[PDB]
């Protein structure tokens, strides 16, 4: 129990502090600076169409 | 009368065009390319062309044709190939002996020269006649016998002169019916706008089931004769099984098959296929193309065609419902017709509001879907029809985000959505099982009670199952499998033997080719049935790991049940199926001790 | 059969009355009568003379766009002849062997091709009930494509590449490699067993052009090709017209002679960069990354000039490799080619950076008709079912990697496990593959049951029970 | 590597005689037929097309 319970414990330590930590800023970036970036142009686009 | 003022591609402004209405057929060039106007600013109207516009130049004569996009429905198109503005593409091939379609072909949608056997009906000479009324009957196959003649639905009045029974080509004159003085002639066939749906008494419930032979679909999300769904569309299995599977079972007495925007090779798979799928249909073995229209639309082919692609197949569709025939109308890949849509305003011009998609796309999915009614024919006699849409949905890179499924979703009854791991799996079919659905499990309960009394039961079950086990599931692949009660143990293996030999389906082989509805009921209920025995066997004292040892004879006893041959028949299949279960429950009460 | 139409002379109206020009297409004025899609040959001041083509008619206004560029033409005096006819390239059947610009201007040392027929260049849509499925398989030799992509002859199949990927690499080695798996004869004639290649590079670099060219005398091909070369230096807009150059010769060679052909068409991601360029200097209104809305019609186009016809004994195979950018199958150009062409053979970045040749990823890679050019009475029995298994046994081995690196190896079931390690032996002996091997489909196929034998015969569960029993214990 | 090296002189002569005799048949083709094809081309140059294009 003294192993496993090491590795479960740096098994969520890694989760918290690697894994996680790892993903959200991948959907930060995803949708915060790419997604609303390409609607932004696309918008630009249309403006430009508009007038 | 008319000028040509400006070309862009399939959009020619014309001039001097003023009074023309919208979307009214108007001949352009000299080839007489078919194109119909979208915006109309004075004299000018803008037009797409339906053709390849090269070549056109200003002051070309474009004259009006006062006419919408008219599908030339009668006799004669049941078993032929159709292009989207309704051009017979065999009768092309035949009068232009080149393999291409020349640019403004006329050819007449349906054959003229063939001569059909007409039988008088009911209606007499001074009779009053209505729209929709059946004025006749040809005998169009030895499948579509009785190809009921009928009147076209808006015009009306009193029958001065009816033909007697004999054969008729198709304009001969068939019925002279008079209207204040004005006495209107009537021919063995009758246009009709595509855009407009053709009127009907009342739109009925939907309520008996149209059964698909794949063992999820007919199972888990039901769909109806007059309903709607979306099958996924992936290759290989979906889209392909169910497409066959609906056209030579399903009963439908009917078919229209659409394929908007498909690859021009899948198509010349379609054209050499339908001819080749009398193998197993009621009956004497008559081929299906006898039973199906299709209306072929490579992608190559201009836009505007692909975007009335399925607006002819949908008006074909609703004129069979209009003779009481349970047609059902199978939409390929409608992605491609709203693909065209969006790039049809893009030449328009006007503001698109999702992903580039044009705003009207959700009422546009919803015109083209309410017409799927089960609704009486307009006139007398009384007769009940059905169409039922299936449109496919490629799903394109992404999953559900893609705005043509998201607006789908808020029309169509029955959702058979893809499954992305299900088809890396080669899982076949391989739709989802969780995100898919059929507002139609309830309306159904009027057809279960009379004929399979525990079926919704037995879904309820084999849903609960799936869905326990796939939570149990997304722990355990995170975890592990030591830890699982035996409950557990047991939720997760039904799951994956359900999900292993139920819900998937080869759809090839000469079992569960097609999986009637009688041998899906039964396997519902076996597998549960070994559920129940394993979760009953397992809350007495014996262990899940000895009891699957044991009973893995009676495992493979209900994973191998889907290798029963539906042609032998219910009355012995279902026999079958009772001894399963019956060695089943004898095998469990004795394991228990 | 005489095509003594041709024998009359129709005076060219010559214009001086050149509007404006912004970006690569001019814009003329008082046209009489324009024709939406016939060339003009406007001369610049310096009296050379640049082929433009009719973008779009307004009344007495026709916005040209002008290939090769609109880099020193002006107003005052450039004059602007307009033929009367679309696009019509000069074809006949001696253009196979030597090598044109992509304008149809023979850049060989060789003079002007002697065209028995003007073929327009946009083609005509091929009547779809005269169409013919194709289902006989070429044997590619790319065991990576022959078992799991099958290209069957007719069949359209983008080479989908990564930028810096070897995508040229693979399809030289598949025209090297190009042939039936059960041809007519074994002999060189009466069999016809080579495939008479039209290749299309548009906006390729030199060293690419200089590749093929060297490629197609080593194997020999480049007695029966067509090389359309516009590379990179070459102009923006002429890459419009290189594709549809190409395939109305593949059309010409295929349909009208008989012959069988191979039409790779290069860098097609350089295609939608040029068409976006004219449609954003037409003020279109723009699709899903700037690109034409109509790209999906003007790419189906080029693309669905392929596969066999009824009643003539040629097809048009076609494999253009599509540069997809910043290696997303979601951007525009490899999304609207999904769309058209049937399957896609998927060269990925991350099996290339781990060394494997060719870096075809399976799982991406589709071949919409694979199904029908399999079987029996052709290549081996079992091979339906084996390319199922090798699928659905590869994504489960790259499941199983994803949790190993997200959650231990404990986790992992034995089945993950083998997973793992078949996964490892495919891509490191099934996949990866000489620029030189050939492997034939049945060769292939003997190596993927020798893969697949690492699991039990109990757990090959895609596998017919019958093709288990005949071909697992062979050994 | 010699036995090709020194080859490049016996190929390019065998080369040489047969394009030289399909340029000699070329040759005899065309010093026959270019009088009708002169007299058809010549009318062909010749004669007007006088026509509006209105249609």
């Amino acid at each position: 129990a003294f192993i496993i319970l090491d590795e479960v414990i740096k098994v969520t330590n890694r989760r918290v502090n690697a894994i996680e930590h790892v993903i959200i800023p991948r959907t930060e970036n995803t949708i915060a600076y790419i997604n609303s970036e390409l609607d932004e142009l696309d918008r630009e686009e249309f403006y430009r169409l508009k007038k | 009368y008319g000028a040509i003022y400006s070309v862009s591609g399939p959009v020619v402004i014309a001039e001097n065009m003023i009074g023309c209405a919208m979307y009214e057929l108007v001949k352009v060039g000299h080839d007489n390319l078919v194109g119909e106007v979208i915006r109309i600013d004075g004299d000018k109207a803008t037009i797409q062309v339906y053709e390849e516009t090269a070549g056109l130049t200003v002051g070309d004569p474009v004259l009006r044709t006062g006419k919408p996009l008219s599908v030339e429905l009668g006799p004669g198109l049941m078993e032929t190939i159709y292009d989207g503005i309704q051009r017979p593409l065999k009768a092309i091939k035949e009068e232009s002996q080149s393999i291409y379609i020349p640019r403004g072909i006329d050819t007449p949608a349906l054959d003229r020269t063939i001569k059909w056997q007409f039988t008088p009906g009911k209606f007499q000479v001074g009779d009053h006649i209505s729209g929709g009324d059946i004025y006749g009957s040809v005998f169009e196959n030895s499948l579509i016998s009785s190809h009921k003649i009928l009147l076209p639905p808006r015009s009306r009045g009193t029958i001065t002169w009816i033909a007697p029974a004999g054969e008729y080509t198709l304009d001969e004159k068939i019925l002279e019916v008079e209207f204040d003085g004005k006495k209107s002639d009537f021919t063995l066939y009758h246009t009709w706008p595509v855009r407009v749906p053709r009127p009907v008494t009342e739109k009925l419930s939907a309520d008996y089931p149209l059964l698909t032979g794949q063992r999820v679909l007919d199972a888990l999300f039901p769909c109806v004769q007059g309903g709607t769904t979306c099958i996924p569309g992936a290759f290989g299995c979906g889209k392909t099984v169910i497409s066959q599977s609906l056209s030579k079972y399903s009963n439908s007495d009917a078919i229209i098959y659409v394929g908007c925007g498909e690859r021009g090779n899948e198509m010349a798979e379609v054209l050499m296929e339908f001819p080749e799928l009398y193998t197993e249909m009621s009956g004497t073995k008559e081929p299906i193309m006898k039973r199906t229209t299709l209306v072929a639309n490579t992608s190559n082919m201009p836009v505007a065609a692909r975007e009335a692609s399925i607006y002819t197949g949908i008006t074909l569709a609703e004129y069979f419902r209009d003779q009481g025939k349970n047609v059902s109308m199978i939409a390929d890949s409608s992605s491609r017709w709203a693909e065209a849509l969006r790039e049809i305003s893009g030449r328009l011009g006007e503001m698109p509001a999702d992903q580039g998609f044009p705003a009207y796309l959700g009422a546009k999915l919803a015109s083209f879907y309410e017409r799927a009614g089960k609704a009486v024919a307009l006139g007398s006699p009384d007769r009940t029809g059905s169409v039922s849409i299936v449109a496919a949905v490629s799903p394109a890179g992404g999953d559900f985000s893609d705005p043509v499924t998201t607006a789908t979703l808020g029309i169509t009854q029955v959702f058979w959505g893809l499954d992305k791991k299900l088809a890396q799996r080669k899982h076949f079919p391989s739709i989802n099982t969780s995100v898919s659905y059929s507002k139609y499990t309830n309306v159904l309960n009027k057809f279960y009670d009379s004929n399979y009394p525990e079926f919704p039961v037995l879904r309820d079950r084999m849903k609960e199952i799936l869905s326990n086990a796939e939570e149990l599931e997304q722990v355990v692949q995170l975890v592990g499998k030591s830890a699982l009660s035996d409950s557990d143990k047991i939720t997760l293996d039904v799951a994956t033997l359900i999900k292993e030999d139920f819900l998937q389906q080869n759809g090839y082989s000469t079992y569960d080719a097609f999986c009637p509805i009688w041998k899906t009921f039964d396997m519902m209920r076996a597998f549960i049935s070994y559920h129940d025995e394993a979760q009953k066997a397992v809350a007495n004292g014996a262990n899940w790991s000895k009891l699957a040892d044991s009973t893995g004879d009676v495992k493979h006893a209900v994973s191998s049940s889907k290798f029963f041959e539906p042609s032998r028949g219910e009355k012995e299949v279902h026999g079958e199926f009772e001894k399963l279960l019956s060695t089943m429950q004898e095998r469990f009460a004795e394991s228990t001790d | 059969k005489a095509v003594e139409q041709g024998f009359n002379v129709k005076p060219r109206l010559n214009y001086n009355t050149v509007s404006g020009v912004n970006g690569p297409l001019v814009i003329l004025e008082k046209v009489k009568f324009p024709r939406y899609n016939e060339i003009v040959n406007l001369t610049l001041p310096d009296g050379t003379v640049r082929q433009g083509q009719v973008l779009e008619i307004r009344g007495d206004r026709a916005i040209v766009q002008v290939f090769e560029g609109t880099s020193g033409i002006d107003v005052k005096k450039t004059t602007v002849e307009f033929t009367g006819e679309s696009l019509r390239i000069p074809v006949s059947e001696d253009m196979l062997g030597r090598i044109f610009d992509g304008s149809g201007r023979p850049i060989d040392n060789g003079p002007k091709v002697f065209a028995e027929d003007y073929l327009d260049i946009n083609g005509s849509p091929i009547n779809p009930y005269a169409r013919i499925y194709p289902e006989e398989m070429i044997s590619t030799g790319v065991s990576a494509i022959d078992t799991m992509n099958s290209i069957a002859r007719g069949q359209k199949i983008p080479i989908f590449s990564a930028s810096g990927l070897p995508h040229n690499e693979i399809a030289a080695q598949i025209c090297r490699q190009a042939g039936l798996v059960r041809p007519t004869k074994d002999v060189h004639d009466g069999h016809e067993e080579n495939f008479s290649i039209v290749f299309a590079a548009m906006g390729v670099n030199l060293e690419t052009a200089r590749f093929f060219k060297q490629d197609f005398e080593e194997n020999g091909s480049l007695e029966r090709t067509s090389l359309f070369l516009n590379l990179a230096n070459d102009p923006t807009i002429e890459r419009i017209i290189t594709p549809r150059l190409a395939l109305t010769t593949a059309e010409y060679l295929a349909y009208q002679t008989e012959r069988h052909v191979l039409t790779i068409l290069t860098d097609m991601s350089s295609y939608a960069d040029a068409l976006r360029e004219v449609s954003a200097a037409r003020e279109e209104v723009p699709g899903r990354r700037g690109y034409p809305g109509y790209m999906y019609t003007d790419l189906s186009t080029i693309y669905e000039r392929a596969g066999r016809v009824e009643g003539r004994n040629g097809s048009i195979t076609q494999i253009p490799i599509l540069t997809m950018p910043n290696d997303d199958i979601t951007h525009p150009i490899p999304d609207l080619t999904g769309y058209i062409t049937e399957g896609q053979i998927f060269v990925d970045r991350q099996l290339h950076n781990k060394g494997i040749y060719p870096p075809i990823n399976v799982l991406p890679s589709l071949s919409r008709l694979m199904k029908s050019a399999i079987g029996e009475g052709m290549t081996r029995k079992d091979h339906g079912d084996v390319s199922n298994q090798l699928y659905a046994k590869y994504a489960i081995g790259k499941d199983a990697a994803a949790m190993k690196a997200v959650v231990g190896e404990e986790a992992l079931s034995i089945e993950d496990k083998l997973s793992l390690e078949f996964l490892e032996k495919f891509e490191k002996t099934f996949i990866t593959q000489g620029a030189y091997e050939d492997r034939t489909v049945f060769e292939s196929l003997d190596q993927a049951w020798s893969l697949l034998r690492i699991y039990p015969k109990e757990m090959l569960n895609r596998i017919s029970p019958k093709i288990l029993d005949e071909f697992y214990d062979r050994a | 590597e010699q036995k090709n090296a020194g080859g490049v002189g016996e190929l390019e002569k065998k080369a040489e005689a047969g394009v030289q005799g399909e340029l000699a048949e070329i040759k005899k083709i065309a010093e026959k037929k270019k009088d009708d094809v002169v007299k058809i081309l010549i009318e062909t140059v010749i004669k007007p097309s006088a026509e509006v294009h209105i249609n």
